[PDB]
Formats: C-alpha cells, structure tokens, sequence
C-alpha cells in the first residue's frame, strides 16, 4: 500500500486488493 | 481516467474505488 503510479498491472493488483472479490469494471481509454 | 491517474499519476484505494461496484 503506497500513493503512487499504478499503469494497469499495478492497478490491476491495486484495484484488485482494494476492490477484488467485489469484482469491478475498468477499461477507459481517452 | 483509473488509466491516467495511476500510471500517469498517483491514485488512491477511494480513487479506485470508482471501479469496484
């Protein structure tokens, strides 16, 4: 747990850690 | 935006929490 950059395998592992057995939804791309 | 504000940035466990649900 650390505030700092997490390009899609960290996020992957961040928003899963925080958010994981919930299941999420992220693909944006602007 | 969870792709800019992460890699591109510093993103929190409550700004990724937009994703969850």
């Amino acid at each position: 747990f650390v505030n700092q950059h997490l390009c899609g395998s960290h996020l992957v592992e961040a928003l899963y850690l925080v958010c994981g057995e919930r299941g999420f939804f992220y693909t944006p791309k602007t | 935006g969870i792709v800019e504000q992460c890699c591109t940035s510093i993103c929190s466990l409550y700004q990724l929490e937009n994703y969850c649900n």
